[PDB]
Parts: C-alpha cells; structure tokens; sequence
C-alpha cells in the first residue's frame, strides 16, 4: 500500500442518480490540496510624510515610502542628518 | 462611412407596401419597372427557400445596375450576407478561377448561431471540502463537495461544486483572493488573475491584478454570432491556433489561398446541418454581386452553370452594360451581353433604361443634398442641360468642383457661373474624343 | 427551419424512374419524358451497379434544356451514396496547383472506392461504479475497478494503466453509457442513463437520458472503413498529406506512389481484405476540356481501376480547344469512338406542361389551369428554365398580393417584370448604340 | 535628451570609484 | 499613449524564481519594487543586469533595454553590436509615452496578414 487518492463514482437512488467522492488515504494529502487559508488581507495604504500624499515609492535605504523628488531629497537630508548626529 | 462615396444616396428601393414603385424615394429616381423586379428579388431572397437562383441585370452604362444593387442590399439589410465582386478579381496568381468563384459563392451563404453562456465570476473568499462523516473505507478521509465562495461588487455566492474541481483548483494554483470564472456548460476553473485589492502600489505584475468584477456573481447571456460556410471553409484548410509542427510551418510560411476540396466542404454542410437540427444555428442564404459579369473568361462561364444548379447555391445578380460583344477566352464569338446564351438561358434579365432630363435633375438635386451642396435653381437647370449631352456622372461629378470654386469665391452656393467655369475647367468623354479626333498626328500610338 | 440544401434546379429529381425491365415510364420520379435516354441512362446504371467493366465512357448530348443534367442527377440519385459519384465541371481541371492531366487522374481516383470490412470486440453498457487509485506524489502506477452494466448483465473490470488513463482523459462517470473498443482501447460517450446529483452547483441543464443497452457486454460488431483511391494516394504522398485531404494542396502525386497503391489494392483484392466499389464520374460541359485533357482521356480509360465516365455537351460541330480542327460535340475522333452516345429529344407540349406541374408541386406553389397552358406556351415559345423561373416570379408575386393560386394576371406581371433572351436581345438592338461595345 | 557626452565619458573614467551604497535601515 | 516606469538598475535580487525584488533609480528618485512569476522570468529573458538603463510598460509589463550606464570599471576594449552607453535618466521613475505615427491602410493589413507580417513591409513578399 501507499498514499493515495481515491477518486469515486456512484450510482445511488434519488431513480437513480449519479454522484462522486474524493478519498485522501492520509490527512497531510488533505491538507497539501485544502489547506483552509485564511482570506488574505488588505496592505495599508501607505503616505508619504514629506507631502501628505499617496506614496507611489519606496527608498531602499530609508525604506520610507514617498510620493515626490523633494520628499525623496528631504528623506535622504534626513537620513544624511541621521547619521552625522548618531555616527 | 463619413466619406461620401458614389451609392451614398441609395438608402433602399422606394416601394410602396404594394411593391409599385414611387417615382422618387429612399434615394432612387425612375427606373420604376426595374425596382419593381428587384423588389421582388428582395422578396425571393428573404423567402429563403431558393438556391443558385440568377438575376441578370442588363443596360446601358449609367443607368444604377450597381444602385439597383445596393438598394437591394439595402433593403435585405445588414443580417443577409452581401457578397460584392467584379469579374476581374478571378484572375488570381494563387487559386483558379473556379476555386475563386466557388468561396465567394460560400461567402455569400451566412449562418447565424445563438449560443448561451453561463459563467460565475468571482474572488474566492472560501474554498472548503466537504467532508462525509463516514470515510469510504474506512481510514483516510472522502469530500462529497468543494465549498466555493465568490464575491463581486453587488453580490456574494457560495457554489457546492464536484468534489473533482480539486485537481483544476490545483492545477490552476487558485487560492483565497483570487478571481476566478467557472463555465456551466464545461465545468472547468479558470484563474483570471488576482483581485486588485490586494495589490500594493510597490508592486511590478502586470497582467496578475485583476479588478473585482462587476454585476452578478451568476453571469448568463446570448451570444448571437455571424458566420458564412467560407469562414468555417477557411478555418478547416488552413487551422490556427495549434501547438504541432503543422501549425508551426503554416506560421512561419507565407499564407496562400488554396484549392479547398469538395471533402472539407461536404464535412462542413454536414456540421451546419446538425448545428442546424439541434437548434443552435439558423441558415441565412444571401446573395453574390457579381459586377462587371463580361470580365469572366468562357471556363468561368462554364463553371456557373453547374455552381447555379446545385442545391446550396445563393442567389447570383449579374450585372453587364456590354452589347453584342466577344466572350473573353473564345475567338470570335459573339453573344447579346458578353455571355454565352448558355448562362442566359439560366437567368431572368432585368432591363435598365436611360433617364429622361427631369430625372437626371432630380438625381443631381439628391446627390446635391448628399453631399452638402446648396445648389440654385438656374445652375440646377444648367447642370441638367448639360447632362442631357455628356452624360449624367460627369453632371454629377461637377457639384464638389463648383462648391469648392464658389467657396472660394465667397459665396455658400452654387451659381449658373460656378458651373460654367467648371465646365469650361473640366472636359467630358466627347469633348475629349473631339480633341483628340481633331489632333490625332500629335498623340501618341 | 431551412436545411442547407434548398430547393435547386433538380431538387424534384429523385431519380430515373424505370421499372425492373428498364422501361421508362411517363412520369415518374420526377423525369417527364426522354424515355429512350432514361432507358440508356438505366442501362449504363445496371452496368455501373454490376461493377464489372472499367474504363466505359458516356455521352450525353443534346440542345440546351433537354434533361442531361437531370438525367445525370436522376443516374446520380438511383445509385446511391454507397456508390462513389463525383461530379466536375470541364472548366474545373484547368489548375494553378497541378497539371491537367493530374487533375483528371485526382477526378478519376475520386470516383472508386476501396472498402476495408473487419471485425472487432466492442464492449457496450451502462457504468454504475468506477474507482480510481493514484499515487498521492511522485510517478507511481494508478490502479482502479470499473464496473459495467447491461439489462441482462454486470461485470467489474480490473482496469490497466493505460485505460486508466483513457477513462480520466474522457472523464467517464456513473451513469454513462461508453463504448470500449479492446483492441485500441478507444472509448466514446454515446449518452447518460441518469441525471448526475442534483446538490451539485455550476452543472448545467441536464439532457435527455439514454436508455441502457442489452444484451451480452462484450459483442463482436462489423466495422466498415471506405476511402477512395485519392484519398490514399493523398495520405501516402507526404506526411503532411491528411491536411492535404481538406486543405487541397495535394501538388502533384508520384506516379510511383499511384503505382504502389495500385498493386496493394490488388493485393488486398486478392486477399479477401478489401472489395473495390467503382463509380462513376460526371464531367459536365465536357467540351471545355481541351486536346491534351481528352488524349489523357483516350489513354487513361484503359485502365482496370478507371471509373465509368459520363459526359454531357450542348456542342455541335465545334472548334476543339487548344486547336483549330472543327469535331462534333467538340471531342475528337479518336475519343468519340470509345464513348457511347445518348441523344436527347426535345420536350413535347404535354411533357413541358408535366415538368411545370412537377416543379410547382416541388416548390409547393399552387397554379391554375389557364395559368399552365400560358406557362407552357410561354415555356414552348421561350424556353423551359424562363417558365421555370417564372413559377417562382409569380408565386411571390401572387403572395405579395395576398393571393392563393398563382393566375394568368401574375405570369403576365413576372413576364412583363422579367425578361428571356430574345425580348432582352431585341430591346438591346433597338439602343445599339447606348451599349458599349458592338 | 539621454545621449553621452566625451566630457561625461572622461569625467566618468577620471572619477575615483563611487562610494559603497549603504546597507538598507529599517526606517 | 501609455505609462511608462524607466530608470537604472541598482540590484536585482531573486528569492529560491519564486520571489524578488527590482531597485530601479534616476538622477532624482530610487525605489524598490516587488516582482511576480511574469516578471522575473521576462528580466531573466533579457538578461537584465546592474547598470541597463531599461523602461517597463505598466500595461503589458514588456521589458525593452535601452542601454547601460558607464561606470569606471565598463571600460570595455570590445563592445556587442547593440550595446550603448546611456545616461541615467532624469526626472520621475513614472513616465508618460505618446508616439503619433502616419501608417497607410496597406501596412495595417500587411501587420495583421501573418504573424510577423511586418517583415514584409520590407521584402514586400505579402
Ligand atoms: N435611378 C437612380 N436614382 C438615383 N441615383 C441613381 C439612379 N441611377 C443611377 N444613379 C446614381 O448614378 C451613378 C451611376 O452609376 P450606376 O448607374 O450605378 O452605374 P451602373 O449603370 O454601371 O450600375 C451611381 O452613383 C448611382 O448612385
Ligand atoms: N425530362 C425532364 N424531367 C424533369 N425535369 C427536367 C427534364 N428535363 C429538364 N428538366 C429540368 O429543366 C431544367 C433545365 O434542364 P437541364 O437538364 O439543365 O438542361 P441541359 O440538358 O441543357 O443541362 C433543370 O432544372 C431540370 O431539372
Ligand atoms: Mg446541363
């Protein structure tokens, strides 16, 4: 023996009617092909500090999300500062 | 279809309820008797009930045989097919000329089928098995069905589906947050993306995020799609679409048309006419226009009768401004139309006169409206004068050069100078032959 | 609802209309008259249905409107479709794809059959229970049990790999009626017995059902497999050549390969495995062949797999094409001694007025007396294929009208409408000029 | 607009080597 | 006229074909992207590397390579036949694309005849 799938099909009375059932010989079988995820959810939607709009990016260095060319310049001052003061 | 071509006029047959002809309607003026005929041409047409039936429409040039036609298709309106073509298009470098006449016959005959097609959209919100309280022999676990959820915008559906939908779940790697669209008449699962929602404004797929659909989760609907037995004929000779190295070769190599056997034919009218038995589809025979009939060579001739006499055939309107002239492809051979009295004695000629003066006027008149073309009565009178010598094109193919001329004139219509002007820029037939006559040692050959 | 066959010139034609003697009799069948060339026509059929003489030729000729197109679709309709009959126009072998003379080789072999007859064991019932076995992951070999069931018996199957997966490819469930072919192992779905569970969702509407098959489960049925002579020189010239069997294209065929396939029929002939059904092919308007084409001809029906060939021509002593030499019929001599001729009358008053009649009952148009003898006048004095026309004219005529029975009124009003070839020539004579050329 | 100049390409070739990028701050 | 995102690639790093993310920079802006199936498998097509100077169509997701960035150490002595130094764009990571173009009816019907009938635009084999 193994693990297995068994895939059925019956006649059975309603006269008659036709029917199928799947059978899993093992329960992580079930699991791998219904594993009952949860409904995703939804991202927040993220703002950009500098200008209070929408954020369309995302700085790799400060990972802070902004929406402009200035915000980017402002963010990366920021950072620059960041590490002057705290070395 | 806002260019104005030479038939934009013709809006129909102007035919009374009783099939007499009104002297002026739908864009036609005279030529009462030969409306009449065409009238109940359009009447044999849509009876449906007759195949490889001809129509012979004989005149002098000039005189709406291609008006008559269109006003015919017209009349039969867009659902009948309407097959235009001209003697000379035979004549090709990749097919014969029987094979040619042979697909525009097929073009000519259109089928209709109405199908219904019932999907359910969704994003899955669930995907639950349902699992039997007693397992099918004892150890492991059965599933009886498969709980799907789908939601859209105005609504949210679960479907107890069979428990073998698993396998195209899988198969299509649907998850929960997914869109996806599930055929009734097929059973299958296709995963169209994943809902949008879900998508941040950082992330770079194009073709996986999808909108959440709109409307019903239950979607059903009418499909009415129009097709003629040569597209079904050109599908099967030449298939696209496949993964084998046939299909490859048929990409890769230059397309050409070919000589499609009567063995693909003969499958096709019996898939149309099954499609026909089980309801699906409904016959719509039309008509092949065959312009300029004089242009057929004696085998293309010879070809017509037998394509007449079959059983499938649409109906054939032939037209021919030729008199006692030579069929092409015979020496010396003369026949009333250009055709062999063969082909004659296989169609109903339709007989089209010359227009008396006051109907070239009230034809200039109704180009005139057409075409945007204020027009006075003086020029109106002029221009009719001067279609009763040249002829009634070149009368009304002077109303765009005058408006133009009083255009730039300054002025918004059509005065007796504009025209004579035009006249005077612009020569006929006659007037040329005249000067050509007249100079024939300069002139070349 | 309209079929794809409508009624045509023909249509009223269900064939010759003779008795066991061959003798014709007035009107039968749809034939009116012709009563010597239907009785040659019958003849050539007994020769054709007997299928022992090769490469016979006829001639059916006659002025225009005489019946040998409907005496060739009568022949064509009393043999059957058992019976090969292709029918080609003369202008039709005049190709850009392939010379002349293969064009009339490919028509020739179009017209005989080689039929393949043998038996095979056929498994035929009602499936009630099918259990599938599959590995969870990785290759694995699938074990499964099929049940079948008939009015008289149940069997349950221990199922291979191989049909195992032929029942998933065809997604066989309870209830379905399946056919099982052992030797190839081909399963086709002829109907369900019974309703899947209703519970199910996104199922469709249900069919109607089929009721179970009886008998034994496992028969022993007939198959019959017929291709013509084309047909295998197409599949047998290239590997592409099965799309060449729709899609034309054929080219020219090797006569090596024609050869072969000859010798293997033969073989086949002598063997018992394959009869050779020979048929008849129609080349109407023979006269358009030209002096090469009817050479190939003279040559071509010596051979003991030619079909039976019949042509029809309206020529008199005419310029044969491609030359300048006057021949009857437009054929040469040479092909006009190996053909039988069959010459067709003219049609009386009564035999004209007795076509009319066959035509409107085919066309389910209702005419009066007095509107028969003007259309047979008009048929005598014009020509059959006007009045036939005519029918149709006034039957829509009548119609507009809001009438029953086509009268004389509405045959003057189509005659009046539509015109024959002489009124329409006298009309063209009177503005000679107004024509362009001529 | 984006074509390269010989007095970019020089100044490019002459520059020392940029500086390291910095390593990512979850910020 | 369609959107566009074009700039210089900084990194490309891909998770074990799965996973990945795309750091695409101008003169004036940088950003990092989150990759799909489609997408990595189009960049490893191309064989886009640091350094191109490549534009994505939003739509369709197409990947067309404009050219490489040079650095000190590109001083190639031998250069491919459709390699070209570029400058780093400028401006938003975000573009518009308007093309206005005058083709004949013949040129539609020449495209739309076969598959890669445009080639016959130039041989003029339709
Ligand atoms: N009786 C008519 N009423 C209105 N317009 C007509 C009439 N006869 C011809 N025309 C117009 O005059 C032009 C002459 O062309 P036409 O007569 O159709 O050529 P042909 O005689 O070869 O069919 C056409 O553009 C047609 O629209
Ligand atoms: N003897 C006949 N009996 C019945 N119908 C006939 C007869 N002769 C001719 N017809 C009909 O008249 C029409 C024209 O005859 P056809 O056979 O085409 O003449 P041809 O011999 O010149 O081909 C056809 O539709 C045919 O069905
Ligand atoms: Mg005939």
């Amino acid at each position: 023996p193994g693990p297995i799938i068994t895939y059925h099909s019956v006649t059975v009375p309603l006269a008659r009617c036709s029917r199928t059932f799947i059978t899993f010989s093992d329960d992580a079988t079930f699991e791998e092909w219904f594993p009952q995820g949860r409904p995703p959810k939804v991202p927040v939607r993220e703002v950009c500090p500098v200008t209070h709009r929408p954020a369309l990016y995302r700085d790799p260095v400060t990972d802070i999300p902004y929406a402009t060319a200035r915000a980017f310049k402002i963010i990366r001052e920021a950072y620059k500062k960041y590490i002057t003061a705290h070395g | 279809t806002q260019r104005i071509a030479s038939h934009s006029h013709v809006k129909g047959l102007g035919l009374d309820e009783s099939g007499l002809a009104k002297q002026a309607a739908s864009g036609l003026v005279g030529q009462e008797n030969a409306r009449e005929a065409c009238g109940v041409i359009v009447e044999l047409i849509k009876s449906k009930k007759m195949a490889g039936r001809a129509v012979l429409l004989a005149g002098p040039p000039g005189t709406g045989k291609t008006a008559l036609a269109l006003a015919i298709a017209q009349e039969l309106g867009s659902k009948v097919p309407f097959c235009p073509m001209v003697g000379s298009e035979v004549y090709s470098t990749e097919i014969k000329k029987t094979e040619v006449l042979m697909e525009n016959f097929r073009r000519a005959i259109g089928l209709r089928i109405k199908e219904t097609k019932e999907v359910y959209e969704g994003e899955v919100t669930e995907l639950t098995p349902c699992e039997t309280e007693n397992p099918m022999g004892g150890y492991g676990k059965t599933i009886s069905h498969v709980i799907i959820g789908l939601k859209t915008a105005k609504g949210t559906k679960q479907l107890k589906l069979d428990p073998s939908i698993f396998e195209s779940l899988q198969k299509e790697r649907v998850e929960a947050g997914d869109v996806i669209y599930i055929e009734a008449n097929s059973g299958a699962v296709k995963r169209q993306g994943r809902c949008d929602t879900y998508a941040t404004e950082f992330d770079l797929e194009a073709e996986e995020y999808v909108p959440l659909p709109k409307g019903d989760v239950h979607k059903k609907k009418e499909i009415i799609q129009d097709v003629t037995l040569h597209d079904l004929d050109v599908a099967n000779a030449r298939p696209q679409g496949g993964q084998d190295i046939l299909s490859m070769m048929g990409q890769l190599m230059k397309p050409k048309k070919t000589e499609i056997t009567d063995k693909l034919r003969g499958e096709i009218n019996k898939v149309v006419n099954k499609y026909i038995d089980q309801g699906i589809a409904e016959l719509v025979p039309g008509v092949l226009f065959v312009d300029e009939v004089h242009m057929l060579d004696i085998e293309c001739f010879t070809y017509l009768h037998r394509a007449l006499e079959s059983s499938i055939a649409p109906i054939v309107i032939f037209a021919s401004n030729r008199g006692n002239c030579v069929i092409r492809g015979t020496e010396d051979i003369t026949s009333p139309h250009g055709i062999p009295l063969d082909l004659l004695d296989r169609v109903m000629i339709i007989r089209t006169m010359l227009y008396t003066p006051q109907e070239m006027k009230q034809i200039i008149k109704i180009r005139a409206q057409t075409e945007g073309i204020n027009i006075s009565e003086e020029a109106l009178n002029h221009l009719g004068e001067i279609g009763t010598k040249t002829t009634l094109r070149y009368s009304v193919q002077l109303l765009t050069p005058a408006n133009l001329l009083a255009k730039i004139n300054g002025k918004d219509s059509i005065e007796k100078e504009h025209v004579e002007e035009i006249s005077e820029l612009f020569y006929d037939a006659k007037s040329s032959a005249k000067i050509l006559a007249d100079q024939q040692d300069k002139y070349m050959k | 609802v309209t079929r794809i066959e409508r009624i045509g010139a023909h249509s009223h034609i269900r064939g010759l209309g003779l008795d066991d003697a061959l003798e014709p009799r007035q009107a039968s069948q749809g034939m009116v008259g012709q009563l010597a060339a239907r009785r040659a026509a019958g003849v050539v059929l007994e020769m054709i249905r007997e299928g022992k003489i090769a490469g016979r030729a006829v001639l059916i000729a006659g002025q225009p409107g005489t019946g040998k197109t409907a005496i060739a679709m009568g022949m064509a309709q009393a043999l059957g479709p058992d019976t090969p009959f292709t029918a080609i126009a003369g202008s039709e072998i005049f190709s850009l794809e392939m010379s002349k003379t293969e064009a009339l080789t490919q028509a020739f072999r179009r017209s005989i059959g080689v039929r393949i007859k043998e038996e095979t064991e056929i498994i035929e019932g009602e499936v009630v229970e099918i259990q599938i076995d599959r590995p969870a992951t990785g290759t694995g070999s699938k074990v499964g049990k099929l049940t079948l069931k008939t009015t008289e018996m149940e069997t349950i199957y221990d199922l291979g790999t191989k049909m195992i997966e032929s029942l998933t490819k065809d997604k066989v469930q309870a209830g379905d009626v399946i056919t099982i072919d052992k030797a190839t192992g081909k399963i086709s779905k002829l109907g369900r017995s019974f309703t899947r569970a209703r519970d199910y969702d996104a199922m469709g509407s249900q069919t109607k059902f089929v009721q179970c098959p009886d008998g034994e489960l496992q028969k022993r049925k007939e198959v019959v497999h017929t291709v013509s002579l084309h047909e295998i020189d197409v599949i047998n010239s290239r590997t592409q050549g099965f799309l060449a069997l729709f899609s034309g294209d054929t080219g020219e065929i090797k006569s090596e390969v024609r050869e072969q396939i000859n010798a293997k029929v033969a073989e086949w002939r002598e063997e018992g495995k394959a009869e050779i059904i020979p048929g008849v092919l129609f080349i109407d308007e023979v006269h358009m062949l030209d002096i090469e084409s009817f050479s190939f001809l003279n040559r071509a029906l010596e051979s003991d797999m030619a079909p039976v060939l019949i042509m029809a021509t309206n020529r008199g002593i005419t310029r044969i094409r491609g030359t300048s030499y006057q021949s009857p019929h437009g054929i040469p001599i040479d092909l006009l001694d190996r053909l039988l001729i069959v010459s067709t009358t003219p049609y009386s008053e009564k035999d004209t007025k007795q076509i009319l009649r066959i035509r409107c009952e085919e066309e389910d148009v209702e005419m009066s007396e007095d509107a028969y003898t003007v259309l047979t006048r008009i048929g005598l004095e014009t020509s059959l294929r006007y009045a036939i026309q005519l029918i149709t004219a006034a039957s829509l005529v009548c119609r507009k009208r809001k009438g029953t029975e086509v009268q004389v009124d509405d045959i003057k009003r189509v005659y009046s409408l539509f015109l024959d070839e002489s009124r329409s020539t006298q009309y063209m004579k009177e503005y000679q000029d107004a024509f362009l050329f001529n | 607009r984006h074509r390269l100049s010989r007095r970019v390409l020089l100044e490019v070739a002459t520059a020392p080597d940029p500086p390291p990028r910095p390593k990512p701050v979850k910020m």
